[PDB]
Formats: C-alpha cells, structure tokens, sequence
C-alpha cells in the first residue's frame, strides 16, 4: 500500500522498507508543480525588471535541487552499487557502533530514531564502503579474468 | 552476531532546515484584470489539489517564536513593493507655495483644505493656475496663508501608479523539491513543545495579506476556544495574541461623495487631486455591534484569569501615546488608508461577579509613509465614489504594563507596529523539514563476491 | 598675498526646498577644477 510522501515516517523498519521508491520520486519529479515556471504571455513594460529578478529566485531551487541529487546518487556508484534501491556491500558490521541485536531494531524502532544512534558514526561506516569495493575492483576482477 | 551492512535510499527520515520558499498564488485567466501588486510577476498558478498525508505515531517539536517564514515574509512585502514602484511617476513639481483658505463658512469642530497653485500646460513654459482639495493632516504651514506638503523637506512623494490595484489576494507558500512543510493539527497548541498530531503538506492553505495594526482582520479563526497566546507572559515587553473562534463583523464607510481632476505634469504623466464635494460633508466612521464586543470581552477575560489568577479584576484602558499608526486602527480597504478612533472599545472593567451598535469615529489621509523609510513616501490617488466595507475581527494584540505594586487589578492595552504579529500569529502550526535518503542498518545479506 | 594661490572662493545660485526660488550659495574649488568662460 502506498500511503503517499513520507507516509511511513511513524512505521517501523520493517515496515517502512516497503515504501522507499515514494521518497524518491519525490525527491526530483516533486518539480513538476515548478515547471509552470514558463508562465503566461507577459504583457508590455512598466516591471519588466520585476520578472527577472523574481526570476532567479525560482530558478536557484530548480538548480539547487538537481546538483544536491547528483551527488547523493553517485555516492552509489563509489560503493559498488548504482541504481538499485537495496544493496548489500558486505562490510562487517561492528560491535561498537551500535547494539542490542538485530531483532529489536526490525520490530520496534523507526528509522528516526535509529538515524540519531548511529549519525555519530557514519562518517566512519561510509569509510569502510569505499574500501571494500575497491579491493574487489581493481584487486579480484583483474585477477580473476587473467586466472 | 557477525552482521553486515546494507545501503538503502528513500528512507523517510527528517532533518530540521532552513530555506526560501516558493509565493505560489493562485491564478486565472485575468485578461482584463489590472496588474496587483500583490501576485503577478512572482506567483506561479496553484496546484489545485493539495494532499494532506496523515501520519501515524509521529511527535515533533514545533516553536513559532524562532520561525523563519515570519522573518522572510516580512522581508519578502517589503520586496513586492519596492519593486513595483519602479516605474511610477515622481510628484516633484508640487514642492511649491499653496494659497489654500477653508471650504465652510462655519466651523462646527474643518476638515478639507481648499488650494491653489501653479501648473505646467502642454508647453512646458506656460504657467496656469490648478486648485485641488487636500485634507489638513497633509498640509503645513511654512510662515493667504501660505501652506505646502507634509514632506518637501526629506522625501520623494511618488505617486502610486493608476493601474495598480492593491488588495488582499491569498498567497500560498510552496516548498522546492527536497523540502517539505509539517502542520500541527493539535488543538490545544499554544506555541511550543511537541505536536502530537503532525501532517506533511506540500502548500499552505490561502493566507490574505492585510497590513492592519491593534486588530486583525479577515484571519483565521480558532476551533474551540479563545486562544490566548504569548512568549514570555509576565514579560511586559512581550505582545499577547489573542485569536477568537467566531467572527466579530465591522462595517465601514467614507459617506462623501468625491470626483478626479485630472492635472497634468507632463507628456504622458498626470495627476489626479480631489475636485469636489458633490453632497454634504460627512466623518468617515465604523461601527462595531455592542451585544456581541460585549460577549467577545466575555472570553477573553476568562482564560486570562487561568494565567494570572480567579480572583483577580481585570481591566482595558485605550492608550498612552505614539504616532496614528500605532494609537489607532489601520486599514487598507478600497484604496484609502483610514485611522479610526478605538477609545470607545478598550473601556471597561471586570470584577469576576439587541442593535444599538458602538461608532468609531475616522480619519483619513493620503500620504503615507509604511515602514518610516528615510526619505521616502508614498500617495494615494482618490477614488471616485463612495467608498464601502464589510470585514470581520478575528483577534487582537494586547499588551500588559505590570509596574512594581502590590494591586490585585491587571489592564490590558492594544498594541501596534510591528507587522511580524500580523504573520507570526497565521504560520504558527507549521515546520520546514530536509528529507535525506540514505540509511545504513545491520542485517544478513554479504555481496556474494 | 600670492606666494606661489590654490583654492578659490565661489558663489552661485541653488534651489531651496521649494523648487521656485533661489538663494546665494559658495563653496571652495580647487583651481584645476575650474576653467574660465570669458567678476571674473
Ligand atoms: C476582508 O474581507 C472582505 C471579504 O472579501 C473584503 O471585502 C471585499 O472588499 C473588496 C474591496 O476591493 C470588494 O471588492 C469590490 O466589491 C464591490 C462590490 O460592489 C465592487 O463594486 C468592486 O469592483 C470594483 O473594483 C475596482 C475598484 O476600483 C475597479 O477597478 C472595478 O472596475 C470595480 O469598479 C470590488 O469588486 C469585495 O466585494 C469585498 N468582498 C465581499 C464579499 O463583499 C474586505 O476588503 C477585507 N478587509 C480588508 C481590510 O481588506
Ligand atoms: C505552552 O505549553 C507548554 C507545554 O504545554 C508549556 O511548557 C511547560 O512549561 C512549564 C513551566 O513551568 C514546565 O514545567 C516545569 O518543568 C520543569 C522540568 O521540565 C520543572 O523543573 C518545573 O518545576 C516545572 O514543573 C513544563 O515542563 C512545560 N511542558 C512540557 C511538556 O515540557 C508552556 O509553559 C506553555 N506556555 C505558556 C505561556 O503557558
Ligand atoms: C504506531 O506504531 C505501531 C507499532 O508499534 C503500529 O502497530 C501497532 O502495534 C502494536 C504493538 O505492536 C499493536 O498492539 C497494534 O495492534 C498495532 N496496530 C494495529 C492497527 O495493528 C500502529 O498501528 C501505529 N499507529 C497507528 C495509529 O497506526
Ligand atoms: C480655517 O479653519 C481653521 C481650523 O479651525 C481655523 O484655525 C484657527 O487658527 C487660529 C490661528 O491662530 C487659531 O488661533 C485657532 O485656534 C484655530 N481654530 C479655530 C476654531 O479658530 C482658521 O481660523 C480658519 N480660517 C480662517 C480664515 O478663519
Ligand atoms: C475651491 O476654490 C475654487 C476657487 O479657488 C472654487 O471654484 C470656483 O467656484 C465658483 C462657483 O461659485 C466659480 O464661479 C469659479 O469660477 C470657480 N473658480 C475656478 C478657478 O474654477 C471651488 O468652488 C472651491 N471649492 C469648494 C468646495 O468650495
Ligand atoms: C522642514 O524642516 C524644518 C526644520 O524642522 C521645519 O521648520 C520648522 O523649524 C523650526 C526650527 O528649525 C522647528 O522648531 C519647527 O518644529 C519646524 N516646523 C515643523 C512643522 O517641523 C519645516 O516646517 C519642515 N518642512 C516640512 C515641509 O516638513
Ligand atoms: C456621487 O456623485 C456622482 C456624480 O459625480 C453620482 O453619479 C450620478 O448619479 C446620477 C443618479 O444615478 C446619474 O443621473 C448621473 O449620471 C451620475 N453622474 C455620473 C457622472 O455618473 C453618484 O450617484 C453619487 N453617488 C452617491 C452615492 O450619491
Ligand atoms: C453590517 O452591514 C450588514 C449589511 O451589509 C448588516 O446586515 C444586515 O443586518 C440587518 C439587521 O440584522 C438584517 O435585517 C439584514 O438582513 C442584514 N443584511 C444581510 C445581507 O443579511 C449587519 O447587521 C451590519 N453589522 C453591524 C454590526 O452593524
Ligand atoms: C483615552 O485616550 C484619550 C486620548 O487618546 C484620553 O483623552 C484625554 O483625556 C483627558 C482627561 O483625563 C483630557 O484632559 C485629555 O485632553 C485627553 N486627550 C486628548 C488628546 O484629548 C483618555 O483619557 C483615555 N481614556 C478614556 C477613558 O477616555
Ligand atoms: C478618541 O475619542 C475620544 C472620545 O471617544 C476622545 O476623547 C474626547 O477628547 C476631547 C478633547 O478634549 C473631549 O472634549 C471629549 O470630551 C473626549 N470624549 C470623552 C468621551 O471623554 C479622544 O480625544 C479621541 N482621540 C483623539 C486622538 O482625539
Ligand atoms: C466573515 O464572517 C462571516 C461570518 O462567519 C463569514 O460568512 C459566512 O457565514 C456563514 C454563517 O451563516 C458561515 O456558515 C460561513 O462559514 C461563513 N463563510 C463562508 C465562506 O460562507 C465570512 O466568510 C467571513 N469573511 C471571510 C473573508 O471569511
Ligand atoms: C588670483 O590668483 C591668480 C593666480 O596667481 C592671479 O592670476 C594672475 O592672472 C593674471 C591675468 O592675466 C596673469 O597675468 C598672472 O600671471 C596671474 N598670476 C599672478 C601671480 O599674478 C590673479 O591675479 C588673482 N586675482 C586677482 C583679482 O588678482
Ligand atoms: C568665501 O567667501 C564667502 C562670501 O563670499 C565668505 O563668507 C563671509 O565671511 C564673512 C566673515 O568675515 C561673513 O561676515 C559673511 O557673512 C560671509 N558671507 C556669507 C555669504 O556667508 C567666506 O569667509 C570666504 N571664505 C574664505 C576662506 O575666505
Ligand atoms: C570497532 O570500533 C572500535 C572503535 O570504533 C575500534 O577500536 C575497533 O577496532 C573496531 N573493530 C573491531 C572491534 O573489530
Ligand atoms: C537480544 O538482547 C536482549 C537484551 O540485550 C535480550 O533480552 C534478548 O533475549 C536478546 N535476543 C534475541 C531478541 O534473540
Ligand atoms: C556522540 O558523540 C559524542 C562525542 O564523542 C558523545 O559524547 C556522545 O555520547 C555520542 N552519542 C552517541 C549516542 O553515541
Ligand atoms: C457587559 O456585560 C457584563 C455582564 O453582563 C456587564 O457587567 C458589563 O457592564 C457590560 N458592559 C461592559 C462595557 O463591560
Ligand atoms: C482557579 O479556578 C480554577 C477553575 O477550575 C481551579 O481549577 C483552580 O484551582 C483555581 N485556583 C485557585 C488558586 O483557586
Ligand atoms: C469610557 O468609560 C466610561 C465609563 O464607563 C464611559 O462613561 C465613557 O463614555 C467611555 N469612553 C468612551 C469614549 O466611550
């Protein structure tokens, strides 16, 4: 069931992992409302400099919202995995970084409150993402195309 | 347990954020319509189906008092008017000496001025003589008599284009692609804290901007009761909003009768002044119906007393001084600016235990100077015909005066300048959020090298 | 007394703030900003 943008924002993990292309699509094609930005026939002068620089305006949050997507998809790309929604990048998840045991987190937490455990330490799991891909890229497929 | 991670995009997680947001009107074909100032060259045509998407089990911290689409609304009127008045003609050949004199032969307590003055023709080296009839707030005296405008000292008077039209037109704010818009839909929300009760909006609904002082008008009402509303209360230097859940209605009139001159300034430019006065002189005035201010008082003195006591006297005086933008009422409606009197309203006293209606009297003057820019001014053309207006008072802006004595008796006052009263007290129910898509999680899934 | 002057003494007309009437004003220019037309 699709309950609309950002409607599992109160669901669990389990649950809310049914609904990622939502947040998705409307993280880009949500400019549809903005395309009407090509708007009517103008008529003469007197504010024609009131179109312009009302202009800009509404073209800084087209362009901003293009190059802060870009980005966050070609992050895809350095961890091994690009287009698909669910990737699995075989990193051992550590003890430290976090807790209980893998059953309470499916079940009864939601991906808020699990995105401010585990914010102190991402900047060290997005570490270990480009390291062990490319020990298989550039190490295993050579070897294992010659051998 | 030996787990391994696994990467996932569109997970509906949050940050708080800040950003600028899109006007947003709503649009028609307007083929004949008169540019507004308001929308036009700003606004995009409205989505018309807004889809408010409930959410479960979601509690968030909402706080009106540290918003910023109050802060950037207030910046963003202040940027539809300068921006408009580019274009418009500048009154600078009437820096000059008026040999005005009064219109009556007898004065009962006047009002209007009668002048005369000299004016380019055509030719711009003939010289005729023009009158016209200002009111006497906008004309002082230099030393038969001698007169001239309120303002040739500092300020450009320029006059307001005669094809624009400014008026109250619904703007709804819209966020870019990547942001979003929560809205509370608690009841008992005063202002702070959690929300339990949260909804994410793509467009707020139409807010009507009226710039009005000591009273709002045309706004939105509340659901069950009277919302009483401030920051810090026993603050005094703290405004309190006060918002009603049902309509107190006003009906204002200007019962004179008025035509346009049409005076010349040059090739392509003129002027309109008021001519005559074709009928009797009136006072422009408002009345407001007694039974139900009466009954309205009625509740807002009782969830006052929740704040400061039960057994306490509550008590409204009227004023203690300032300019007319802040010791009266202002309007803005059907193109004149009026100032009306409210000393009749703000008078009574509480001592916890049909038609005649309450008339204010008015002024009215056509140099306005909003916001007290240096230097700068503004004019209103005159509107030919009587002028009519129905409106609803939906709230009001109080202030609490609190020196160091030991009496058991409070007085409210009205309060006025400040426009981020008349926005905070609208857009209070709303958050803008930061939608980021990728997560990270434990689980069992290993690559397959 | 002229030793080598360098600055000069002016007067000339100027709108008050009604735009019909004039009055004396001066200022202090410097020579090489002033060039002559034909007291002087
Ligand atoms: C609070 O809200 C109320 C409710 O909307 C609002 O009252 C509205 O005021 C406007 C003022 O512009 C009214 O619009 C006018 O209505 C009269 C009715 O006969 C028309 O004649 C007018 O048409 C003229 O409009 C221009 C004026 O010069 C001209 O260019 C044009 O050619 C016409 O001559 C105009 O439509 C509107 O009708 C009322 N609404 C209702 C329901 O009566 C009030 O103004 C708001 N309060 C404040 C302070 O703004
Ligand atoms: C608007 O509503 C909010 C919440 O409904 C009010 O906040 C509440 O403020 C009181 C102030 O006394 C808080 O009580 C105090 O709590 C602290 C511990 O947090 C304690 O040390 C004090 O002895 C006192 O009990 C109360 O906690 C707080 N509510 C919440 C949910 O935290 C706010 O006061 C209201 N505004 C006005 C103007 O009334
Ligand atoms: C809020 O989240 C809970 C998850 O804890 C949703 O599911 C409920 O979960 C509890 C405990 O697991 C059960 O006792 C309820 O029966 C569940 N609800 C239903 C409808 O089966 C809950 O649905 C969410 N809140 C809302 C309003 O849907
Ligand atoms: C035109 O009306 C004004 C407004 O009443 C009159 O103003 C008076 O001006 C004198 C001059 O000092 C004051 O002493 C009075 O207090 C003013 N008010 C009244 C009611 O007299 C003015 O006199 C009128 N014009 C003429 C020519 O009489
Ligand atoms: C304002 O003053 C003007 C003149 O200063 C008045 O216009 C005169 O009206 C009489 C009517 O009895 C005519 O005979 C004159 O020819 C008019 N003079 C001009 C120059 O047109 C005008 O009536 C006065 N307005 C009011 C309201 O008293
Ligand atoms: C322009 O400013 C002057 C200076 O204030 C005004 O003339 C009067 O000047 C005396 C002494 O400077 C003040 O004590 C008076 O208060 C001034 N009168 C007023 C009405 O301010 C002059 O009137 C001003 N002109 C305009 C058109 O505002
Ligand atoms: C205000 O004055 C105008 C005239 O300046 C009045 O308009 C006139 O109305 C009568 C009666 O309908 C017509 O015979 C005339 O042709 C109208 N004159 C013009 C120039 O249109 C208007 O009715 C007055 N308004 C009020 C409320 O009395
Ligand atoms: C404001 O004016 C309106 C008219 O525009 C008044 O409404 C009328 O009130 C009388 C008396 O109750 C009724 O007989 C009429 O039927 C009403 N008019 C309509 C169109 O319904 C209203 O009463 C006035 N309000 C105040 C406070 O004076
Ligand atoms: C309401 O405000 C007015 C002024 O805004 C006050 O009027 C003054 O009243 C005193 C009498 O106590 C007079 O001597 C003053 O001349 C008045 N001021 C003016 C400008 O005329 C009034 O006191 C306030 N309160 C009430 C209950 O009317
Ligand atoms: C606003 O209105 C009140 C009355 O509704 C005005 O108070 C009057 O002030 C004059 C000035 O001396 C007195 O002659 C009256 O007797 C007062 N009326 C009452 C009922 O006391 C008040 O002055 C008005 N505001 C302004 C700024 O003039
Ligand atoms: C001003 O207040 C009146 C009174 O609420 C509004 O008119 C309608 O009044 C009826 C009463 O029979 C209510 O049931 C309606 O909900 C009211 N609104 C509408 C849209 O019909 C009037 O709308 C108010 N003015 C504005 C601008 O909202
Ligand atoms: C003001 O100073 C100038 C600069 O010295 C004097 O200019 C002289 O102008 C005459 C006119 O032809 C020349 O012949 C001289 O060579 C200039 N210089 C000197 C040093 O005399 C001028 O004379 C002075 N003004 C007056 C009124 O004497
Ligand atoms: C420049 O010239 C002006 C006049 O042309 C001088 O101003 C006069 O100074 C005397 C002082 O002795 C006053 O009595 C006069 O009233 C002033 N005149 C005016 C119009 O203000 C000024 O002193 C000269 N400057 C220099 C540096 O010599
Ligand atoms: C787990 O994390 C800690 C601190 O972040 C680090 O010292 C340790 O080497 C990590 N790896 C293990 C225990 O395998
Ligand atoms: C997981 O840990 C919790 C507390 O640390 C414990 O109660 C539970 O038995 C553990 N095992 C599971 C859920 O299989
Ligand atoms: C986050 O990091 C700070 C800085 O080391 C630390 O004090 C805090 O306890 C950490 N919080 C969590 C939940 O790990
Ligand atoms: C309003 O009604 C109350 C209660 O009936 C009454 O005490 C009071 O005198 C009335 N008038 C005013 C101006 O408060
Ligand atoms: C004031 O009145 C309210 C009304 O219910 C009551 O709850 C409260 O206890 C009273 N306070 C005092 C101090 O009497
Ligand atoms: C203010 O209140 C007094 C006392 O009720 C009343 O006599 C007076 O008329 C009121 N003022 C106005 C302007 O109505």
């Amino acid at each position: 069931v699709f309950l609309g943008f950002l409607g599992a924002a109160g669901s669990t993990m389990g649950a809310a992992s049914m609904t990622l292309t939502v947040q998705a699509r409307n993280l880009l094609s949500g400019i549809v409302q903005q395309q009407s930005n090509l708007l009517r026939a103008p008529e003469a002068q007197q504010h024609l400099l009131k179109l312009t620089v009302w202009g800009i305006k509404q073209l800084q949050a087209r362009v901003l919202a293009v190059e802060r997507y870009l980005r966050d998809q070609q992050l895809l790309g350095i961890w091994g995995c690009s287009g698909k929604l669910i990737c699995c990048t075989n990193v051992p998840w550590n003890s430290s970084w976090s807790n209980r045991n893998l059953s309470e987190i499916w079940d009864n937490m939601t991906w808020l409150q699990w995105d401010k455990e585990i914010s102190n330490y991402t900047q060290i799991i997005y570490g270990l993402l480009e390291e062990s891909q490319n020990q298989q890229e550039k190490n295993e497929q050579d070897l294992l195309a010659l051998d | 347990e030996n787990l391994w991670v696994t990467v996932y995009y569109g997970v509906p997680v949050w940050k708080d954020a800040e950003t600028t947001l899109f006007c947003a009107s709503d649009a028609k074909a307007y083929e004949t319509e008169k540019h507004n100032i308001w929308a036009t060259h700003a606004c995009v045509p409205t989505d018309p189906n807004p889809q408010e998407i409930h959410l479960e089990n979601v509690t968030e911290e909402f706080n009106m008092w540290k918003n910023n689409m109050v802060e950037q609304m207030h910046t963003d009127i202040i940027s539809l008017w300068d921006q408009s008045l580019k274009p418009c003609v500048k009154l600078t050949p009437l820096c000059v000496t008026l040999q005005c004199t009064n219109v009556t032969n007898a004065i009962t307590d006047g009002e209007l001025k009668n002048c005369s003055f000299n004016m380019t023709t055509e030719l711009r080296d003939k010289k005729q003589k023009v009158y016209s009839l200002f009111y006497r707030l906008d004309v002082v005296q230099i030393n038969n008599k001698e007169y001239r405008l309120i303002n040739c000292n500092t300020s450009a008077i320029t006059m307001v284009c005669p094809k624009l039209s400014f008026e109250p037109i619904p703007i709804h704010y819209c966020a870019p692609a990547g942001f979003a818009i929560l809205k509370c839909k608690d009841k008992k929300f005063n202002g702070t804290g959690p929300c339990p009760s949260v909804s994410t909006v793509q467009c707020t609904h139409g807010i009507k901007p009226v710039l009005s002082t000591q009273l709002l008008l045309n706004g939105s009402l509340a659901e069950e009761e009277v919302m009483i509303r401030s920051e810090n209360i026993t603050n005094n230097a703290k405004n309190i909003l006060v918002q009603f859940n049902t309509p107190v209605q006003i009906n204002c009139t200007r019962p004179l009768n008025l035509t346009r001159k049409s005076i010349r300034i040059g090739p392509g430019q003129a002027f309109y002044a008021m001519g005559d006065i074709i009928g009797d002189i009136r006072q422009a005035h408002c009345n407001v119906s007694k039974a139900t201010w009466n009954e309205t008082l009625g509740k807002v003195v009782k969830q006052l007393r929740k704040h400061f006591g039960n057994n306490t006297i509550i008590r409204f005086a009227n004023s203690s001084g300032g300019d007319l933008e802040v010791t009266t009422h202002s309007f803005n409606c059907g193109g004149e600016f009026f100032y009306c009197n409210t000393s009749g309203l703000f008078n009574s006293t509480w001592i916890s235990n049909s038609n005649d209606s309450i008339t204010l009297p008015c002024r009215i003057k056509m140099i306005i100077n909003m916001w007290q820019r240096i230097g700068q001014a503004m004019y209103a053309p005159p509107i030919q015909g009587v002028i009519r207006c129905v409106s609803n008072i939906t709230g009001l802006i109080l202030t609490r005066d609190g020196g160091s004595t030991n009496s058991t008796t409070e007085t409210f006052r009205p309060g006025g300048g400040d426009m981020r009263d008349n926005w905070r007290s609208e857009l209070y129910k709303y958050k803008v959020v930061k939608i980021e898509p990728l997560g990270v999680a434990p689980t069992r899934c290993k690559r397959r090298v």
